DNA sequence: AAATTTTATCTCCAGGCGGTATGCACTTTTAACAGTCACCCCCCAACTAA
DNA sequence: TTAGTTGGGGGGTGACTGTTAAAAGTGCATACCGAACAAAGATAAAATTT
């Protein structure tokens, strides 16, 4: 369900924490469902440039009378963010689009990776589908396809409390560490800049906006915590032994060291790789006998790094494309 | 050790009470009377003991259940943690030390024969910690042939030994 | 030596008190057992002690003579440890671990009457009367009435024992007491003839006069359509073989050594690698490991057999009886050849765990065979039973061949039960385990002693699929690299899964047939399920006649395969192969940043593609050549609604085109006056191309290409090519040579032909419907009535799709302008087809999907759109054609659906008599089992515990019905073919025989067609449904409503089926 | 009992996820004190067959 | 590589016979988690909720 902003106040928090990077402030920021427009009021009024992504056709006309001699400020465009270069291949239709083309029309050029950001988006995330979310935008950006092929796309977009605690469980707590929190800590560089209650926050339906006071009784016993954070793809991700090429070798190790999670790195070891773990967990630093819940993501990123990089053996991984859809 | 000595004691059983009522009395009764003999006297009377001393022996040991489980749980709050590790890493030198005791003793009921001795064993004996400072500082034939004589005997009563393991199913043991 | 002394007194005395304990109060089987009732223990204490040689014999007497739900997982598993502990000989265990599930409180209610059954036959086998009063003790403390198989037991123990006859009178005439018949005594299934041997004796000396009841004659059936088939007047000409009788006890012969042996060896058909050095040393390294691993697996093994007893000793269930069951050696081969045929990719625990315990069933089955005694008895009946089907020999009177097996005097047949499933899964997982385990290589194989170090042969690696994890053993890649070098020339296959050398053994009841020794299901179902079975058995063995005699004479055609098809298939396979004919390519004719990964990942899936189609075709290449010169036969068997599917998988008449092509008639027979234009005919019906046009219109097209077919046969790869351009290139080809060969003798109709001619039946479903409801418009839609050119309704289809789509694409929609021309019959084939099963619209895109996706020639990214217009315009055109198929359809679904409502599955009867059940049952559960190495979640078929699947029912009723209706016509063509001499062999609905009796065949299946429908099946049906759910008066209204239902059939109409005898088109 | 939510989608030719946590019911084991006798381990040398 | 062997001493604890009650062990059962990404559109019965 949609969940798109209102209120004014809030608006213009959010509009001075978007806009208060230093360094030139007014980004090209994409919006993900403004909706109303209330927020792209405020976000115009302070001086920044909008391109609106609406997966719904209905506000389209609405918000270019907002954007009426505005000085090209605002560009409408009918795209869906997490709709962007679908897989299956056939002709595009008119609610998903191409990152080529969506990045050619606004004339945004690509940037190497080792340059400064180039462009910052904004927006939400699914309010039901966040799991799946998270892992296509981990495919785009471990693969350099999608939208990060243009550089190091900044991304501020609200995420529920329960999904915030788990991508951000570390070693101390690790009930709830998995692979999804140590893709994402060892990808980006998460931090926090606003908190909000759903109660701020008004849900628009496929009827509108929900007018049902037994229901917002109902959603007063539903109240959670939205977080608002930032994710910035890291400088040095990308190493000579882990490139685009291999990453889903380290996919595959990171989901078969959870499949067992009250085990010893040794054991998972004896099934993935046919060297001799003792060495390699001799060589990153650890003891023999360590669990998995107990190590920390560049552990992770290190014990990938260092079995890719033995030379001795002809063949170091069993992972192959045959273990793919069996 | 120190914390071994320093945790607290269970409470004695009901049954436990009642024997120490009547051991000594029981001991001046019989000075010929033996431990098992009284216990068995003991037991007789607890099959003829009355019910309302059951329950008061019960009500003092719900008494004594409560002091110590409150002892114990005050007990075990101040205590350091590496005492504890300490105690915990000998009670499990403990049990092992149980376990090997046992296997030896199991190994000596099932019909042991002696190891060859040694001939510098059967010179200690013949001559008769002081006692080993001597005879290693002599030491610095009969045995010989006798080691022979159990080498060509222990041999076959190790060949002996088998049938009985078989019939006793101590198929492992071999 | 006074330490001596003292040692050897002190030893004297330990031993002495080490004595006396052990024999008043270690590993020690126990015998006498404990009591719990006071009496009963008591009773058991004076009658030890009364004598030191006790009277057992009278004991025994007085302990019957006072006479004062589906079982767990547990239980299931104790009754299968004592069964087998019976076959492996191992009495004393079986007897330890009851006296021990017997002397505890909680697991004494564990024990059943059965499991005391067991051991007390067990022990009366040897004539031993103290253990078997123990038991006897037992069973009366545990509150049981003994049955007739414990006196069984007791009269057999008396028997043996040679004992006086006053226990053996007293015994009778109790058992005449308490209401016990000595005549139900030696018809109980769970006896040898040994033990009634020995029980007949024993009475015999009682009573002198005690008779056996005389043999019956064997019945015959009396149906209404089967009464022809078994009338013993008329003139029968049966066909007979044409090999003399020493050659079919030769092949017969070989066939048996086959099948005890196992395995067979098949010569690879790959294109021989030149032997360098490289290969030499692979195939050094691969024998020096292979045995390594031999003695490996067999230390490993003993160790397992140690432990196993072990923990048996200590009162707990194992596997230790059912790994005594087979040799070692066997064992550590059929591991060994498992991992030899281990794919590259990997196999699945539970998929390995379910094969290594199927294996060893069928291993133990045929030893047993071979010690019991009944090989020399088969080798015996067969060779006097071969006299029926040999050309020199001769019979007193004709007959089939199961009237003639059971007249010569049946071999007395007894095969094994099978095993639980949890033993089977726990059995296949403990093999797996240890085949993990036991194998070692060393780290680096091609660079000579580089390392020492061992490492695994076989991984256990996770494979995640969505949320899903699945376990996987996979090869370490030095060793498929290994095996890829070393190219060696032989491949193995499984004896059941090679065609047999001799005629299959006459089916004779759903417990013997096919296979001479290993066992084959009547019924091809999962491991678990049993229902289908109990059906059968539970019926008049009469019924059963027409279904067996069906799947026998399906199974005594002879093969053979065709050279000159055979050697170009080869050409084209050892060399680059040829894709668009059919002959997979060999891998090295492979395609071969983001975008590199990209191309990485296409080659990769192409290569990954090509390699398992050139494996399946290298199979079945390597089978066909080591069958050159040999004649074979292929068994038959039925699914559990009585479609006969033949039972080798590899080589068989059902595959593609190549499989087709390489098969041929053994048998001879003259073109006749009437062959050369049956042949002309087939050829232009394998082509294709007249597939609208009278059968005269066929023989003159056929008649104006004969240059192509006359080149095409000479010179077939240099020449024109015309064949290649066929629907079935393959068989083309066959038939142009057989047409060249038969034109150019000097006498066509002198020209012996060993080549199939096909006729098949157009829109076989809705001909069948037409048929039930005996309506007009459909019968004349579906050829059942006479007509001079062939009609159908899948045409008329496409002709409608294409007007909608013109006019739709007169207005200039970019997809309906797209598929100008691709609106063609085998479009809009299936969904017609499928739509009177009950197909859904979600169901027909994905078909039609499918369809467009494989035309190369439509632009393949308008898939999503056309197929949604596709099917939206096919049901636009659907909705008024068909009227009685549907209400028939409507009133079969309503009926499945409320029989499902009240918690009972479908029932029928075909009208043959094989009777039918439908298995959709929600799984409410699905067990696990602990292990080593990972838990197996496995599924358990056969709980009827849980509730039926409405969905499922109601949606699998049309189709199974008419697929019934459909194989019993095929079984009535096939009976009433064999008398008249044919040769025939079927495909579901394609009927196939010789060139010359295509008439004679026609005429008989235009005759049994009529006879089928003439009965009323579906007023049968109802009645049946009636009486089977009806009855039951417990539910009132339900009840009311389902009889509603089901007293209101469609009624017929006004179609008379004597049409179509004289109908052309209704099989061709 | 009606409504809303969720789910499967014509059939046959023999197929199914794995790990961790908490709970219940019943059997098995262990420590509580008695006193006297017996048995084994040290104490440190010496050495020897598994 | 190490437990077992003989001497004079010493030390700790095993047995015994006894009931009692707490603590551990064993087999079965149910529930929740992973939500490896990857467009879209269709229809009515099963399934859960108030
Ligand atoms: N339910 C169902 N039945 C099928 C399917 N395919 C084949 N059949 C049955 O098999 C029979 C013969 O099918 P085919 O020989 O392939 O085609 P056809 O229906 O006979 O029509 P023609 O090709 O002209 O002979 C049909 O009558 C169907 O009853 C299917 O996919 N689903
Ligand atoms: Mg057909």
């Amino acid at each position: 369900f949609k969940r798109y902003v209102t209120d004014r106040r809030l608006a213009e928090t959010l509009a001075q924490i978007y806009l208060g990077k230093p360094s030139r402030p007014p980004h090209l920021l994409l919006e993900c469902n403004p909706g109303p427009g209330i927020l792209t009021q405020a976000l115009l009024e302070a001086g920044a440039k909008v391109v609106a992504l609406e997966s719904d056709k209905t506000f389209i006309p609405h918000l270019e009378s907002l954007g009426k001699n505005l000085d090209g400020k605002l560009r409408v465009i009918h795209c869906d963010f997490f709709k962007l270069d679908p897989r299956s291949g056939g002709v595009i239709k008119p609610p998903a689009m191409s990152s080529r083309g969506l990045f050619k029309n606004l004339g945004i050029e690509a940037v190497p990776w080792t340059a400064d950001i180039p462009l910052k988006v904004v927006g939400m995330f699914p309010s039901r589908g966040e799991k799946r979310a998270l892992w296509k935008l981990a495919y785009d950006l471990y693969s350099c396809t999608s939208i990060y092929k243009f550089g190091r796309i900044e991304v501020n977009m609200f995420i529920g409390e329960k999904e915030f605690q788990k991508l951000m469980a570390d070693p101390g707590n690790p009930d709830l560490y998995h692979v999804l929190s140590v893709i994402w800590q060892l990808a980006c560089e998460i931090k926090v800049l606003h908190m909000e209650p759903w109660s701020s926050f008004d849900i628009y339906t496929r009827k509108g906006p929900l007018e049902n006071p037994k229901r917002r009784e109902l959603l007063d016993q539903l109240q959670q915590k939205l977080y608002l954070i930032q994710m910035i793809p890291r400088q040095n991700l990308f190493t000579k032994n882990l490139t685009p090429m291999n990453y889903n070798i380290f996919f595959h190790l990171l989901k078969h060291c959870f499949g067992r999670r009250s085990a010893t790195v040794i054991d998972h070891l004896r099934s993935l790789t046919p060297l001799d773990a003792r060495d390699i967990l001799m060589q990153i630093g650890k003891q023999e006998d360590e669990k998995v819940v107990n190590m920390h993501p560049q552990d992770f990123k290190t014990l990938f790094e260092t079995i890719e990089r033995s030379k001795d053996c002809a063949y170091k991984w069993l992972y192959d494309e045959t273990l793919e859809d069996r | 050790s120190s914390v071994l000595a320093s945790c607290p004691k269970k409470p004695v059983s009901s049954y436990l009470r009642f024997s120490k009522e009547q051991l000594p009395i029981f001991k001046a009764q019989n000075p010929d009377a033996k431990t098992t003999e009284l216990i068995r006297r003991i037991a007789q009377r607890w099959r003829e003991l009355p019910d309302s001393k059951k329950k008061i022996y019960q009500d003092a040991y719900r008494a004594e259940w409560q002091v110590y489980k409150e002892e114990i749980s005050r007990f075990k709050e101040q205590l350091t943690p590496s005492q504890i590790m300490s105690l915990e890493k000998e009670i499990m030198d403990k049990h092992l030390k149980r376990k090997a005791m046992t296997k030896k003793k199991e190994l000596t009921l099932l019909g042991k024969p002696k190891r060859p001795r040694s001939a510098y064993n059967v010179y200690v004996a013949e001559r008769f910690q002081e006692k080993l400072k001597t005879v290693k500082e002599n030491w610095k034939e009969l045995y010989i042939q006798h080691a022979k004589e159990d080498e060509t005997r222990y041999h076959n009563e190790m060949k002996s030994w088998e049938e009985q393991m078989i019939e006793v199913g101590r198929k492992d043991l071999l | 030596w006074a330490k001596i002394l003292e040692k050897d007194k002190r030893t004297q005395q330990m031993r002495m008190q080490r004595l006396k304990a052990k024999l008043q109060m270690t590993r020690r089987l126990q015998v006498e057992p404990r009591l719990l009732s006071k009496q009963m223990a008591g009773c058991l204490e004076d009658c030890t002690r009364q004598a030191p040689e006790s009277p057992w014999e009278e004991q025994l007497a007085r302990l019957l003579q006072e006479a004062p739900a589906q079982l767990s997982g547990q239980q299931q598993r104790l009754l299968a440890f004592f069964k087998c502990c019976l076959l492996t000989d191992q009495l004393p265990l079986a007897h330890h671990l009851l006296v021990v599930h017997h002397g505890q409180r909680q697991k004494r209610k564990l024990l059943t009457l059965d499991m005391y059954n067991a051991v007390m036959l067990g022990w009366a086998r040897q004539g031993a009367f103290k253990e078997l009063v123990y038991v006897l003790f037992m069973v009366k403390d545990a509150g049981l009435t003994p049955d007739l198989l414990s006196y069984a037991a007791a009269l057999q123990c008396m028997g043996r024992q040679d004992q006086d006859a006053g226990t053996i009178e007293r015994c009778l005439e109790q058992m005449s007491q308490e209401g016990l018949k000595l005549q139900a005594l030696f018809t109980a299934v769970l006896l040898s003839e040994e033990d009634r041997a020995t029980v007949l004796k024993a009475v015999h000396k009682v009573k002198p006069t005690f008779s056996l009841p005389p043999q019956l004659p064997p019945p015959v059936n009396t149906s209404k359509l089967l009464r022809d088939v078994y009338a013993k007047d008329g003139r029968v000409s049966y066909p007979k073989l044409h090999l003399p009788l020493k050659t079919l006890q030769c092949l017969f012969e070989k066939q048996l050594h086959m099948e005890l042996a196992s395995r067979v060896c098949v010569v690879s058909v790959e294109k021989p690698t030149l032997p360098s050095k490289e290969v030499k040393h692979a195939r050094k390294t691969l024998k020096t490991l292979r045995d390594q691993w031999e003695k490996a697996l067999c230390r490993a093994l003993r160790e397992t057999k140690n432990r196993l007893e072990r923990e048996v000793y200590e009162g707990r269930f194992s596997l230790y009886p059912f790994l005594c069951l087979l040799d070692e050696r066997e064992v550590v081969r059929m591991l060994l050849q498992v991992l030899q045929a281990l794919p590259a990719q990997g196999e699945s625990f539970t998929t390995l765990a379910r094969e290594l315990s199927a294996r060893t069933f069928s291993r133990h089955v045929v030893q047993r065979q071979r010690v019991s005694g009944q090989v020399q008895a088969l080798q015996n009946h067969y060779r006097k039973y071969l006299c029926l089907l040999a050309s020199d020999a001769e019979v007193p009177e004709p007959c089939l061949p199961r009237q003639y097996w059971e007249e010569l005097g049946a071999p007395e047949a007894l095969r094994e039960q099978p095993w639980p499933l949890p033993v089977q899964m726990e059995l296949g997982k403990l093999l797996a385990e240890m085949l993990v385990q036991a194998t070692q290589m060393p780290c680096s194989l091609d660079k000579p002693h580089r390392s020492s170090r061992l490492v695994p042969v076989l991984y256990h690696v996770y494979s995640f699929r969505n949320v899903q994890q699945i376990g996987i053993l996979k090869p370490h890649p030095a060793y498929v690299q290994l095996l890829e070098k070393a190219a060696e020339p032989t491949l193995t296959f499984e004896a059941v899964d090679v065609p047999m050398l001799c005629p299959p053994l006459p089916w004779t009841s759903p417990h013997s047939g096919a296979f001479l020794l290993s066992p084959t299901k009547l019924m091809r179902t999962v491991e678990g399920a049993t229902q289908h079975q109990e059906l059968l058995e539970t019926c008049p063995p009469t019924a059963l006649h027409g279904a067996l005699d069906a799947l026998t004479q399906l199974g005594n055609c002879a093969w053979r395969v065709n050279g000159r098809v055979l050697d170009l298939v080869l050409q084209l396979f050892q060399a680059k192969g040829c894709p668009q004919l059919g002959v997979p390519a060999p891998p090295s004719e492979a395609p071969q940043k983001a975008e590199l990964r990209r191309e990485l990942a296409h080659c990769q899936k192409v290569a990954r593609e090509m390699h398992s189609l050139r494996a399946e075709a290298l199979y079945r290449l390597s089978l066909a050549q080591h069958l050159r010169d040999r004649v074979f036969w292929l068994p038959h068997n039925m699914d559990f609604r009585g479609r006969t599917y033949p039972c080798p998988p590899h080589f068989n008449h059902l595959g593609s085109d190549v499989a087709r092509a390489l098969l041929e008639f053994a048998q001879g027979r003259p073109l006749g006056p009437h062959g050369l234009d049956w042949l002309k005919i087939h050829l232009v019906n394998l082509t294709g191309l007249k597939k609208r046009e009278p059968l005269r219109k066929r023989l003159a097209f056929a008649e104006e290409v004969m240059d192509d077919i006359l080149d095409s046969a000479d010179q077939p790869l240099t020449g024109r090519k015309w064949w290649m351009g066929a629907e079935e290139p393959w068989q083309t080809l066959a038939c142009c040579m057989e047409v060249a060969n038969a034109v150019r003798a000097s006498d066509p109709a002198a020209y012996v032909s060993h080549l199939p001619v096909h006729q098949d039946g157009s829109c076989n479903g809705l001909q069948h419907y037409a048929a039930l409801g005996r309506d007009s418009v459909g019968a004349a839609s579906v050829n059942l009535e006479p007509s001079d050119v062939p009609q159908d309704v899948y045409s008329g289809v496409a002709a409608q799709v294409e007007v909608f789509r013109r006019q739709d694409a007169q207005r200039g929609m970019r997809v309906a302008q797209v598929l100008e021309g691709f609106i063609t019959r085998k479009v809009v084939k299936q969904t017609v087809m499928t739509v009177v099963y009950g197909v859904t619209r979600y169901g027909g895109r994905l078909q039609i999907e499918k369809r467009l996706r494989e035309l190369s020639d439509f632009p393949q990214e308008f898939v999503w759109e056309a197929s949604h217009y596709l099917v939206r315009q096919v049901f636009k055109s659907l909705q008024e054609m068909f009227s009685g198929t549907r209400a028939i359809q409507h009133w079969l679904t309503e009926s499945a659906r409320l029989i499902s409502h009240m918690g009972s599955v479908v029932e029928w009867v075909t009208p043959l008599g094989v009777p039918v059940i439908q298995p959709y049952r929600l799984d409410s559960k699905v067990k696990q089992i602990g292990g080593g190495i990972q838990s197996i979640t496995y599924t358990h078929n056969g709980d009827i515990s849980r509730k039926p699947n409405t969905r499922k029912q109601k949606n699998g009723f049309p189709p199974n019905f008419i697929h019934s209706l459909d194989s019993s016509h095929m079984m009535l063509t096939a009976l009433h073919c064999y008398r008249k001499g044919l040769t025939f062999v079927s495909v579901h609905d394609c009927y196939w025989t010789h060139a010359a009796d295509v008439s004679v065949m026609n005429q008989v299946c235009r005759e049994q067609f009529v006879r089928l429908h003439s009965e009323p099946i579906l007023q049968d049906l109802s009645r049946f449904l009636v009486k089977r759910f009806c009855s039951e008066p417990q539910k009132i209204l339900e009840a009311s409503q389902l009889k509603e239902t089901l007293q209101a059939v469609p009624k017929p109409g006004a179609f008379d089926l004597e049409q179509v005898k004289r109908s052309t088109y209704f099989f061709s």
